[PDB]
C-alpha cells in the first residue's frame, strides 16, 4: 500500500534482555499515543500473570515465628526471602511445582541450591536464603505456584504438609510500566503523538510477551461490545 | 433521601404525625397480614435478590409508598378503637 | 506511681523510665491545683521539656524531663552550661543547680564561634528567666547543646524548629505509641539522638571488648574476646512485651568476625542497624485524592503491602484454670463432653492445644470440665436424653476458647500443675494454663499512622498500584498526603523533609538535620540540584527528552509562578524541581495533574492497636447481676453506654421511640429484652 | 422509662389512627347491622 | 448501656451518599444477629433458630448464602450513628448501611461537620431501631440527609467542607496576566486587531486588563454551551481563562469553569433555569457563595432535591480538587520583601524609643505600652502585607487558596509561617518586651520558642477546662429548659417584644444599624405582632419573615422607615408549661414554621452549650 | 458456557433517539472499567469524524466584526449560528462542499434555504440563520468540511474568497462522553467494576455507531504491534 495505510506505525523494538524492553510506534493523529499507552500500562500491571511462592515446610519447624538453631536466619526472615525468589516454568502442565532443598553445615544456602527439575528454571540462583554455621539443619519443601495478583497467605492456605506456613502471593511479571509521547514530525503536518512504552519484568515473562499479552486482553475486552440487551 | 418526603411531611398537619402514621400503618401491615395492602398491581415494593419484596422486606418502605398515594385515611378519630381490630382479623386472613 | 512499664517499644519505656509526675504522696501535688504548677515555668529550661506533657485533663503535671537534665545530688534539676571567660568560650561546664544559674548571664549555643571566641557584639542570652542581648564581654555561662533544652524523646524529632511546640508534643506522644515492625528502618532524616536511644535503652546488644565471632546462631552469638575468653550471648528470641509487642533479638554479625568494642552483635526490637528505628521511609505525594484524605485520612498503594512493609507481630497470653469445686474436681482434659471431634483436632495433646496450630476465634485453646445443677439437673431435659440417646457425662463445658476478635498461631504455652516447682500457686486453683499466641498485623484500612511531626490520620483506603499517582519515570507514590491538614496545623517541617529527603532518594543518601543548627534551605536546594541530574540526566542519556504532558504543566506552571517564563523546559524542570515538586500523572487516565506537586521521602511510623481497636458489636449477651443491663463478656462484646448527651440528642429529635427502646427493650426491660428477641425472631 | 410528653409522645399525635377504605366500608357496615329485625 | 449497639474506628467514605454509611459486615452480623437469624430459615441456608445459631457460631462455617440474607434484611433498614461528645442532636444521625469488609465504618464527609469528626482515630457507636415505628421515626425525622439546616441559625451545616471549596473554587476563579502596551479595545477597531496580534507575539495576554474585552476573549467565542468544554478538552482553553459564551439568552462573558459549574447544579436538579436563579457565577465560589447555594436551593426547590446536589457538589468538588493539582511546599509560603523593611522600618522606631527613655522623657512604663503598640502595629502590617502580595502577584498560590476559599487557613496562621509571629506572653500575662522575629519557614529559633510556649499550655489548660464546662454550661441549661416544649394552637396572648435595629452607645450617642447578623438573630422566622408596611410591601400581621424578609427590613431601615419590628417571643408567652408556634417560629431543622412537638427546651440548650466551649475561661467570676 | 466465561460483560444498551446513548457493561475485573472508558471517550471525542463550518462569505461584509443593515443579527451571531448548522455528506468524494444561500427582503432565514446539493443533505433545516426585514440583503457561501475534533478558526485559515472569515471547526458528531465506574457486587467477591458511558451525538451518527467506531479505532491500533525492528 503507499499513501494512508502504508504510512503505518512502525513498530520497533529494543529489547536486551527478559527484564526491559522499549517499545516504539510513531505516526499517530492526535493524543492517540496517550489513548494507546494508558490502557496497555494499566493493563501491563495489574492483568499479566506469573509464578510466587505459596508455601513452605522447614522439618523440624511448626509455626512460622520458629527460630532455627544454627541457622543464622530465623524462620521469618527465609520465608521472607522466598518471596523474592523468582521461577519459571515453560509450561500449563507444570501448576503446583514443589522445589526440594537440604543443605547441612557451614555453607551459605542460595536458591541454585534447590534440586533441579525438568521443566523448572530459577532465574534467581544466587539470591540468599541462609547462612549455616555447623550443625546446621535445613531441609526444607518450598511449593512454587502459577497465578495474578497479590494473595495474601491468609487468603489461600496451604495444605502440602500439616506442619507447613503459607506465604503472600506476588504474581505480576511486570516491575514498571512507562510510556513517553513526544511529539514527531512529518512533511506538512506536525502535530504528531508517538508513543514509546517502556516495560520491565521479573524475568518470569518478557516485555514484548508482556505487552502482547496486554493487548489482547484489551481486544477481548473490546469484543464484550456484541450482544445488546 | 428518601421518596416524596417532601410530599409526604406536607399531607401532615404535623411532622411528627407522620411518623406516627406510617409506624402504625407499617404495624398493622405485618399483624393482619402483610397483603393488606392498597397497591399490588402493576408497580409496587421491589428488591433483586430476585425481585421478592412484594412478600415482606421492608414495613415501613411500603406504608410510606401507600401514604404517598390517596388511597389511606389518618384522622385524629377516625374509627372507634377496640372494635377495628376485629373487622381487620375478619378480612385479613394469613396471620 | 508505680505502673506498667509501656514497652509498645523501647523509645517508650525509656521516657516511662524517665518521667517525672505532679501527682503522687498526696501531699505534694494532688489534682486540685495545677495551673500554675501545669504552665512551663522559666527555670524548666534545660531542666524539663515544654513539649512532653500529656494532651488532656492531666496536662503539665506529669512530664518527662530534658535532654542533659539531671539531678544533682539533692534533686534540684540543674543542667550542663559551658565557661566562657571574656570573650571566650570554654569546655569546663558546671553542672549548675537551678539557683545558681540565675546570678549569670548564660548565652545560647546559636553564637557564631570559631573555637574559644565569640563572633558578634550584640548576641542573645538570657539572665535569669529573662531573653537578653547582652555583649560578648557580659557572656559569662554559655549553653551545652541546643538539645539539653528538651527531651530524648523530643530530641529525635528532625526539624524540630520549624513546628509548633504544639503539635511536636504530639510527635514526641506519637513515637511513644511506635509498634516493632518485622522490618524496621530508620528515618531518612534523623536528629542525631537514634543511636544512643538504643544503647542507652537496652534494646540492642553491644559487644563488651574486641575481639572475634565464633558462633552465630539465631538464638546465640558466642564471641571470642582477645583476651582468651569466649561467652555465650542468648537472644531474646520471641518474648512477650507487657503491652503485646514482639522482642526479638536478631543477629548481624556474621561468622567469624572482627568485633570493635561495643560494637552491635545484634539488633533490638527495632533498630535497624543501631539506629532506633520505628516505621518506614516512604515515598510520598503530597496531594488531594478523591475523598480518601478529607480531613485526616491517608491514601496508600497496595505495593506497601506487597513488600513486607507496614507489618508488625503481635502476642497474648490466654490462661485457664482448674478449679477446685465442691461439686467436683475441674479437670483438665481433652474429653469435649457434647458435639465433635473435628474440634479436637488441634487439641492434640491430650488437654491443651498443639503448638503451631491455626486458632480462629471459637476454637477450643484449652479444654475443662466442672458439674452442674445438683445430682439432677432438668427434669425435661432429662426425658429428651433417655428419649435420643442416653450419652451421660454431666460434667460441663467450660473451656478457654478463642474470644471473639482475633488470635493466630500459638507459639507457646505453660502449664502449672498444683506446685512443685518453686511456684505458688493461689488456694483453690488447681492448675494454671496459660497460652501464648501470636499474630501478623498486616497494614490495614483501619490502621494509623504519622510522621514525627504531628500529621495524625488513618488508612481510608489501599489503592492498586494500577492507578495510583505516578512519576514520569515509572516509580509510583506510595502514600497521599491531603495538604490542607498542613496550613491548620503548623509544622513545615514536614514538607521540609519531604524536600530533603526527594533528594535523598535520587541521591541514595541519608542526612542527620539537627534540631535547630541542621539543614537550611539553600544546602537542600542545593542537593535536589544533585537530585536532578541523576532523575534527568539518566533521562537524557537512556535516549528521551520532554513529554507533551510534562510540557503541558509547565505551561500551567508559568502561568502560576514557578518557572521563569522565556527558559527552556529542561532548565524549567530543574527550577521546578528545585521547588521539591516534580511533575506527575494520574495513573488512572495517564494525563498530568495540572502543577508541579511535591513528593519525596518522608518518615511514617504505625501505631499501635489499643484493645480499643477491636470493634465491638452486639446482639444479645450477659448480663449485670445486680443492675441488669448489658455486660461484655467471653463470647459476647458487652454494649456501648447511652448517656445524658445522647439521650438529649434524640430527644431533640421526635425521636420518641427510639428513646423508649434505649431504656427498655435494649437494655433494662428485662421481660421487654425476651419478648423482644422472640418477637424479632 | 415512660414515653417522651414531647415529640412524638405528644398527645396531640399519641392517638392517630389510619383505614383503608376497603377497612372503612366494612366497619359500616359493621353499623348497618345495627339496625334491629 | 444498650442492647443493640457497636463501635469501631471511623474512616472518610467519598463515594457513599448523605443518605448511606458503610458499616462493616462483620458487624452487621451480630447486630442483626435475630434479624438474620429468621431470615435464615425464610430461606433454605438453616432448618431453623438454634440451627441458624450454631451454624454462625464459628467464623468458618458461614456459608456466603448467610451474607446474601444479611444484606436483604438490611435492605430498608437504617443504623443511628453517634460521634464522641454528643453535643447537639445532630450529634446522632441516621443512615443507610451498606455492608462492606474491613473494620473501619466509611463515614460520609458532609456530615463529618455535623459530628466533630476527623480521622486521626476518632471512633463512632452505632445502634439499631428495633421497632417498626422506632425505625420509622429514625428514618423519617433523623436520617442525615433530612437535617441539613442547623437548629441554631437557619445556615447549612451540609456545606462544602474544606477540600469540596477548595476543588469547585479553584475551577470557577479567573485570571489575569500582562498589561504591557494599550487595553483599549474598548473603541479602535485597529484595536481589536493590533491587540489580536500583539497578543499572538508575547506582548499581550489572553488574560489582560483590558476594561470590555481582553484578548483572551476576542480571539474565541462559543456558539452552544459544549462548545466551549471541549476546547477545553482539546487544550485550547483552561477552565480559568476568560472566554465569551451564549446560553438561554444573552451573551455572556464567562469563563469555562464557571459555566461548567452551572451544568454541575442544573443537572444535580434539573430545573435548569431555576439553578440559574440561585447561583451567582459572577464569583469564584467561596465556602459561604455556597453555603448560600444550599440554602435557597432547600427553600426553593425541596429538601432530597437538595441533598441531591449536595454529593453534587461534593463529587466534582473532590474530583476537580486531585487534578487541580494544589499542594503545600516550602517556597510556596512566600514571604513579603516588605516584611525586610516593615521590621527595620520599626526597628529603628524602637531606637527612638529607647533614645527618649535614655535622657528621661518617658516613664518605665509608657516605655514599654510604646513599644508594644510599636509591634502590634508592625505585625498587622506585615499581614495585609503578605495577603497583598498573594492578592496581586500570585492568585493562585497554594497556601493562599486554601485561606481564602472556605478551605483550611487562618490569617492569624499565615502569619506565623509567611511573616512572622511575634509578640509571646510571660508566664504571668505581661507579654514579653521582645518579639519573636522569626517566621516558621525560616528556623523559629531556640529561645523564640521557649518564649511561645508558655502561650501554648494556658491555651491548651484552657481548652480541657472549658471542654467539661461546655458541659456544665449544658447541664444546668437543660435542667431549667427540659420541660419546655412546643405545645399548642396559636397562644392568644398577644404581647409582644421590638426588635432593635439600631445600637445606642459604641461611640457616645449615634444612632447604627444593628449587624447584619445580629439582626438576623433577631427576626429570622419570626412571627410579626402586628403588621408594618415598609418598603412597599405590606407584611401581613403573623406572617413569618422568612430570611428575604428580614433582608427587606434591614435595607428599609438603612433607608429610614422603621427602628423596631414587632414580634411574637418566647419571652411573653402565655402556655404556662411550653411555648406555641407562633411564638418560636420558624426554624425547625427545617427552614418550615416549628413543627407541634419539638422538645425546643433542649434544642434550645444545645445551641447554647457547644459554642460555649469555643469562649475563653480564665475565672469564672 | 457456564463458569468464567458465561460470568461475561453483558453489555447493555439504553438509546432513546440519536443524540443520548447509554452503554453499560459489568462484571470487570479490577479497575477495569477505568482501563476501558477512559480511552474509549478518548477516542469517541477525537477520532470519529464529522462536518462542521469551516467558512463564511458574506458578499458586502469584510470583516467579522462587521454589522449587515436589514439584518437584525451581526456577523458575529450569524457566523456562531452556523457552527450549530449539522450537515451529512454520504461519500468520500465529498471532502470540501461550499453550501450557498441567497435571501432577499422580509423573510427570516433558516437552514432549508440554501440550494440543495446533490450527496449532501442538512438535518438542521429549521435553525434560524437571521431576520431580513426589508430591503435585507443577504448572499452568503458557507464552506463544509469533514475532520476530527475541535481546530480553532485560528488554526486552519479559509482561503475560499479574500473577504471571507474562518469560524472554528465543530466536528466530532459526539457533544459529549461521560463513564462512571460504581462497584458491583458478585457473589463470593465484592471488588468489581460496572462501566456505564454515556454519549451525547448532534445526530449526524448515533452514540451507539460512535461507541462502535471508537472501538474499532482501538483494535485497528492494537494491531500495529505487529513488525518488529
Ligand atoms: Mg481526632
Ligand atoms: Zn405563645
Amino acid at each position: 500500500m503507499l499513501d494512508s495505510k502504508l504510512k503505518a506505525p512502525v513498530f520497533t523494538v529494543r529489547t536486551q534482555g527478559r527484564e526491559y524492553g522499549e517499545f516504539v510506534l510513531e505516526p499517530l493523529e492526535r493524543g492517540f499515543g496517550v489513548t494507546l499507552g494508558n490502557p496497555l500500562r494499566r493493563i501491563l500491571l495489574s492483568s499479566i500473570p506469573g509464578t510466587a511462592v505459596t508455601s513452605v515446610y522447614i522439618e523440624d519447624v511448626l509455626h512460622e515465628f520458629s527460630t532455627i538453631p544454627g541457622v543464622k536466619e530465623d524462620v521469618v526472615e527465609i520465608i521472607l526471602n522466598l518471596k523474592e525468589l523468582v521461577v519459571r516454568f515453560l509450561n500449563p502442565s507444570l501448576q503446583t511445582v514443589t522445589l526440594l532443598l537440604k543443605a547441612e553445615g557451614p555453607k551459605e544456602v542460595k536458591a541454585r541450591d534447590f534440586l533441579p527439575v525438568a521443566d523448572v528454571e530459577i532465574m534467581n540462583p544466587d539470591l540468599h536464603i541462609a547462612t549455616l554455621e555447623e550443625g546446621g539443619r535445613l531441609n526444607m519443601e518450598v511449593r512454587v505456584d502459577r497465578g495474578v495478583g497479590y494473595v495474601p497467605a491468609e487468603k489461600h492456605g496451604i495444605k502440602d504438609r500439616i506442619n507447613a506456613i503459607p506465604v503472600d502471593a506476588v504474581f505480576s511479571p511486570v516491575r514498571r510500566v512507562a510510556f513517553q509521547v513526544e511529539d514527531t514530525r512529518l512533511g506538512q503536518r506536525t502535530d504528531l503523538d508517538k508513543l514509546t512504552l517502556r516495560i520491565w519484568t521479573d524475568g518470569s515473562v518478557t516485555p514484548l510477551e508482556a505487552l502482547n499479552q496486554a493487548v489482547e486482553i484489551l481486544r477481548e475486552h473490546l469484543t464484550y461490545f456484541s450482544n445488546p440487551q | 433521601a428518601e421518596p416524596g418526603i417532601d410530599k409526604l411531611f406536607g399531607m401532615v398537619d404535623s411532622k411528627y404525625r407522620l411518623t406516627v402514621v406510617v409506624a402504625k400503618r407499617a404495624q398493622q401491615l405485618l399483624r393482619h397480614g402483610f397483603k393488606n395492602t392498597v397497591l399490588e398491581p402493576e408497580e409496587r415494593p421491589k428488591m433483586q435478590t430476585l425481585e421478592g419484596l412484594f412478600d415482606d422486606p421492608n414495613a415501613v418502605t411500603w406504608a410510606m409508598k401507600e401514604l404517598l398515594t390517596g388511597r389511606l385515611v389518618f384522622g385524629e378519630n377516625l374509627v372507634p378503637e377496640d372494635r377495628l381490630q376485629k373487622e381487620m382479623e375478619r378480612l385479613y386472613p394469613v396471620e | 506511681l508505680s505502673q506498667f512499664k509501656d514497652e509498645t517499644n523501647p523509645l517508650s519505656s525509656l521516657r516511662h523510665k524517665r518521667r517525672i509526675s505532679a501527682l503522687g504522696p498526696g501531699g505534694l501535688t494532688r489534682e486540685r491545683a495545677g495551673f500554675d504548677v501545669r504552665d512551663v515555668h522559666r527555670t524548666h529550661y534545660g531542666r524539663i521539656c515544654p513539649v512532653e506533657t500529656p494532651e488532656g485533663a492531666n496536662i503539665g503535671l506529669i512530664t518527662s524531663l530534658a535532654a542533659y537534665a539531671r539531678v544533682d545530688e539533692l534533686g534540684f534539676i540543674r543542667t550542663p552550661y559551658r565557661r566562657v571567660v571574656g570573650g571566650v568560650v570554654t569546655d569546663e561546664v558546671v553542672y549548675m543547680t537551678a539557683t545558681e544559674e540565675d546570678r549569670y548571664t548564660i548565652a545560647q549555643a546559636n553564637t557564631p564561634l570559631e573555637g574559644n571566641r565569640i563572633a558578634a557584639e550584640r548576641v542573645v542570652a538570657r539572665r535569669k528567666g529573662e531573653p537578653v542581648i547582652v555583649s560578648p564581654e557580659e557572656v559569662e555561662f554559655m549553653d551545652v547543646s541546643p538539645k539539653q533544652v528538651f527531651s530524648v524523646n523530643t530530641n529525635l524529632i528532625p526539624f524540630l524548629e520549624h513546628d509548633d511546640a504544639n503539635r511536636a508534643l504530639m510527635g514526641s506522644n506519637m513515637q511513644t505509641q511506635a509498634v516493632p515492625l518485622i522490618r524496621a528502618q530508620a528515618p531518612v532524616v534523623m536528629t542525631g539522638l537514634e543511636e544512643r536511644v538504643v544503647r542507652d535503652s537496652l534494646a540492642a546488644l553491644y559487644a563488651e571488648e574486641d575481639g572475634e565471632v565464633a558462633k552465630v546462631d539465631g538464638n546465640r552469638i558466642v564471641v571470642r574476646y582477645e583476651d582468651g575468653r569466649l561467652v555465650e550471648y542468648p537472644l531474646r528470641r520471641f518474648y512477650r512485651s507487657n503491652q503485646g509487642t514482639a522482642l526479638d533479638q536478631r543477629p548481624r554479625v556474621v561468622v567469624g568476625q572482627r568485633v570493635r568494642k561495643g560494637d552491635l552483635l545484634a539488633d533490638g526490637p527495632a533498630s535497624e542497624n543501631g539506629f532506633l528505628a520505628l516505621g518506614q521511609n516512604v515515598l510520598v505525594a503530597i496531594m488531594p485524592f478523591d475523598g480518601y484524605n478529607f480531613e485526616d485520612a491517608i491514601v496508600i498503594s497496595e505495593e506497601l503491602l506487597k513488600r513486607d512493609f507496614y507489618t508488625s507481630i503481635h502476642i497474648e497470653r490466654y490462661e485457664i484454670e482448674a478449679r477446685d469445686t465442691k461439686l467436683g474436681p475441674e479437670r483438665i482434659t481433652r474429653d469435649i463432653p457434647h458435639l465433635s471431634e473435628a474440634a479436637l483436632r488441634d487439641l492434640d495433646e491430650e488437654g491443651v492445644v498443639r503448638i503451631g496450630a491455626e486458632v480462629k476465634p471459637g476454637d477450643i485453646l484449652v479444654g475443662r470440665t466442672s458439674f452442674k445443677g445438683e445430682s439432677e439437673p432438668t427434669p425435661e431435659e432429662r426425658l429428651l436424653r433417655s428419649i435420643f440417646g442416653e450419652k451421660a457425662r454431666d460434667v460441663k463445658d467450660t473451656s478457654l476458647r478463642v474470644p471473639p476478635g482475633e488470635g493466630g498461631i500459638v507459639v507457646r504455652t505453660v502449664r502449672l500443675r498444683r506446685g512443685d516447682p518453686g511456684v505458688e500457686l493461689k488456694p483453690g486453683v488447681r492448675e494454671v494454663v496459660r497460652v501464648y499466641v501470636a499474630q501478623k498485623r498486616k497494614l490495614q484500612v483501619g490502621d494509623k499512622l504519622a510522621n514525627r511531626h504531628g500529621n495524625k490520620g488513618v488508612v481510608a483506603k489501599i489503592l492498586p498500584v494500577e492507578d495510583m499517582p505516578h512519576l514520569p519515570d515509572g516509580t509510583p507514590v506510595d502514600v497521599i498526603l491531603n495538604p490542607l491538614g498542613v496550613p491548620s496545623r503548623m509544622n513545615l517541617g514536614q514538607i521540609l523533609e519531604t524536600h530533603l529527603g526527594l533528594a535523598g532518594y535520587f541521591l541514595g543518601q541519608r542526612y542527620i538535620s539537627p534540631i535547630f543548627d541542621g539543614a537550611k534551605e539553600p544546602e537542600i536546594k542545593e542537593l535536589l540540584a544533585q537530585a536532578f541530574e541523576v532523575y534527568f540526566g539518566k533521562r537524557k542519556g537512556e535516549g528521551f527528552g520532554v513529554d507533551k504532558r510534562e510540557v503541558e504543566v509547565l505551561r500551567r506552571a508559568e502561568k502560576l509562578g514557578l518557572v521563569t517564563p522565556g527558559k527552556t523546559p529542561e532548565e524549567q524542570l530543574k527550577e521546578l524541581f528545585l521547588q521539591g515538586k516534580v511533575v506527575l500523572y494520574d495513573g488512572r487516565t495517564g494525563e498530568p495533574i495540572e502543577g508541579p506537586i511535591v513528593v519525596g521521602q518522608m518518615f511514617i511510623m504505625k501505631l499501635y492497636h489499643m484493645v480499643e481497636d477491636k470493634m465491638h458489636a452486639r446482639s444479645t449477651g450477659p448480663y449485670s447481676l445486680i443492675t441488669q443491663q448489658p455486660l461484655g463478656g467471653k463470647a459476647q462484646f458487652g454494649g456501648q453506654r447511652f448517656g445524658e448527651m445522647e439521650v438529649w440528642a434524640l430527644e431533640a429529635y421526635g425521636a420518641a421511640h427510639t428513646l423508649q427502646e434505649m431504656l427498655t427493650l435494649k437494655s433494662d426491660d428485662i421481660e421487654g429484652r425476651n419478648a423482644a428477641y422472640e418477637a424479632i425472631i | 422509662g415512660r414515653l417522651i410528653p414531647a415529640g412524638t409522645g405528644s398527645d396531640f399525635v399519641r392517638f392517630t389512627q389510619v383505614v383503608d377504605q376497603k377497612t372503612l366500608k366494612a366497619i359500616e357496615e359493621a353499623r348497618k347491622e345495627a339496625v334491629e329485625a | 448501656r444498650v442492647d443493640y449497639s457497636g463501635r469501631s474506628v471511623i474512616v472518610v467514605g467519598p463515594q457513599l451518599k448523605l443518605h448511606q454509611c458503610g458499616l462493616p459486615k462483620r458487624m452487621a452480623l451480630e447486630l442483626f444477629k435475630p434479624f438474620l437469624l429468621k431470615k435464615m430459615e425464610e430461606k433454605g441456608i438453616a432448618p431453623n433458630v438454634k440451627a441458624a445459631r450454631r451454624m454462625l457460631e464459628r467464623q468458618r462455617d458461614i456459608k456466603d448464602e448467610v451474607w446474601d440474607a444479611l444484606e436483604e434484611v438490611i435492605h430498608g433498614k437504617v443504623v443511628l450513628l453517634n460521634r464522641a461528645p454528643t453535643l447537639h442532636r445532630l450529634g446522632i444521625q441516621a443512615f443507610q448501611p451498606v455492608l462492606v469488609e474491613g473494620q473501619s465504618i466509611q463515614l460520609h464527609p458532609l456530615v463529618c461537620e455535623a459530628f466533630n469528626a476527623d480521622f486521626d482515630g476518632d471512633q463512632m457507636a452505632v445502634h439499631v431501631p428495633l421497632s417498626s415505628f422506632a425505625q420509622a421515626e429514625a428514618r423519617i425525622q433523623m436520617l442525615s440527609a433530612h437535617n441539613l439546616l442547623s437548629p441554631a441559625s437557619g445556615e447549612p451545616l451540609a456545606k462544602p467542607s474544606r477540600d469540596i471549596i477548595l476543588g469547585l473554587y479553584y475551577i470557577t476563579q479567573v485570571r489575569k496576566e500582562k498589561k504591557g502596551a494599550g487595553l483599549e479595545f474598548a473603541t479602535p477597531e485597529e484595536a481589536l486587531a493590533a491587540h489580536e496580534r500583539g497578543e499572538v507575539a508575547l506582548n499581550a495576554p489572553i488574560k489582560v486588563a483590558g476594561r470590555e474585552t481582553s484578548v483572551g476573549r476576542l480571539k474565541y467565542v462559543f456558539a452552544n454551551p459544549d462548545e466551549a468544554l471541549l476546547a477545553v478538552a482539546h487544550g485550547i482553553v483552561d477552565l480559568q481563562d476568560v472566554v465569551t459564551v451564549r446560553y438561554m439568552g444573552k451573551r455572556l462573558e464567562t469563563s469555562p469553569g464557571r459555566i461548567l459549574f452551572a451544568r454541575i447544579v442544573a443537572e444535580a436538579v434539573e430545573d435548569e433555569k431555576v439553578a440559574w436563579e440561585l447561583i451567582q457565577l459572577d464569583v469564584p465560589q467561596e465556602k459561604n457563595s455556597l453555603k448560600d447555594l444550599v440554602y435557597q436551593a432547600f427553600l426553593r426547590l425541596g429538601m432530597e432535591k437538595t441533598a441531591r446536589l449536595l454529593d453534587a457538589l461534593k463529587y466534582y468538588g473532590f474530583t476537580f480538587s486531585t487534578t487541580s493539582g494544589i499542594t503545600i511546599g516550602i517556597d510556596d509560603a512566600v514571604i513579603p520583601e516588605e516584611k525586610k523593611q516593615y521590621l527595620e522600618e520599626a526597628d529603628r522606631k524602637l531606637l527612638q524609643i529607647e533614645q527618649a527613655y535614655e535622657m528621661g522623657f518617658l516613664t518605665d512604663r509608657e516605655r514599654y505600652d510604646q513599644i508594644l503598640q510599636l509591634w502590634t502595629e508592625t505585625t498587622e502590617k506585615v499581614t495585609q502585607a503578605v495577603f497583598k502580595n498573594f492578592e496581586e502577584n500570585y492568585p493562585f498560590n497554594p497556601l493562599y487558596v486554601m485561606a481564602q476559599s472556605g478551605a483550611r487557613g487562618n490569617p492569624q496562621q499565615i502569619r506565623q509561617l509567611c511573616g512572622l509571629r511575634g509578640l509571646m506572653q510571660k508566664p504571668s500575662g505581661e507579654t514579653f518586651e521582645v518579639p519573636v522575629r522569626s517566621s516558621f519557614r525560616e528556623g523559629l529559633t531556640v529561645l523564640e520558642y521557649f518564649i511561645s510556649s508558655h502561650g501554648a499550655r494556658k491555651g491548651g489548660a484552657d481548652t480541657a477546662l472549658r471542654t467539661a464546662d461546655s458541659g456544665y454550661l449544658t447541664r444546668k441549661l437543660v435542667d431549667v429548659t427540659h420541660e419546655i416544649v412546643v405545645r399548642e394552637a396559636d397562644c392568644g396572648t398577644t404581647n409582644y417584644i421590638s426588635v432593635p435595629l439600631f445600637q445606642p452607645d459604641e461611640v457616645t450617642r449615634s444612632l447604627r444599624l444593628r449587624k447584619r447578623a445580629d439582626i438576623e438573630a433577631g427576626l429570622y422566622g419570626r412571627v410579626l405582632a402586628r403588621e408594618v408596611e415598609v418598603l412597599g410591601v405590606r407584611l401581613e400581621e403573623g406572617r413569618y419573615l422568612s430570611m428575604d424578609d428580614v433582608h427587606l427590613l434591614i435595607k428599609a431601615a438603612e433607608a429610614g422607615e422603621i427602628q423596631e419590628v414587632p414580634v411574637r417571643s418566647p419571652l411573653t408567652c402565655q402556655t404556662r408549661y411550653g411555648v406555641c408556634q407562633k411564638c418560636y417560629g420558624y426554624d425547625l431543622s427545617m427552614a418550615r414554621p416549628v413543627s407541634i412537638g419539638e422538645a425546643v427546651g433542649i434544642v434550645a440548650a444545645q445551641s447554647i452549650g457547644e459554642p460555649g466551649t469555643q469562649l475563653t475561661m480564665r475565672t469564672f467570676h
